[PDB]
């Protein structure tokens, strides 16, 4: 019913998310879980 | 973020190799002393 021009602005559907408090056991964070488990295994073996 | 096991796998290998070496040394000494007793 009307004549449009070429798009002066291109868009689409996108996701707005929001934009952490430390966990209780976050002192284990620097090392991976596998490292801790293998440390326990190595301690037992040693 | 966390440090992965691949970053420190070599020290685990070294530890297990050292445990095996200690076992081998102790067993060799035990066998030598057992032979020594059997001779005497």
């Amino acid at each position: 019913v009307i004549d449009f021009s070429k798009p002066f602005m291109s868009l689409g559907i996108s996701i707005m998310i929001k934009k952490s408090k430390p966990g209780v056991f976050s002192f284990l964070d620097p090392l991976a879980y596998e490292i801790w488990m293998c440390i326990v295994f190595a301690y037992i073996g040693v | 973020s966390a440090l992965s096991l691949s970053n420190v796998a070599g020290v685990f290998y070294i530890l297990v190799g050292g445990l095996g070496l200690a076992m081998m040394v102790a067993l060799i000494e035990f066998c030598y002393k057992s032979r020594a007793e059997s001779k005497r």
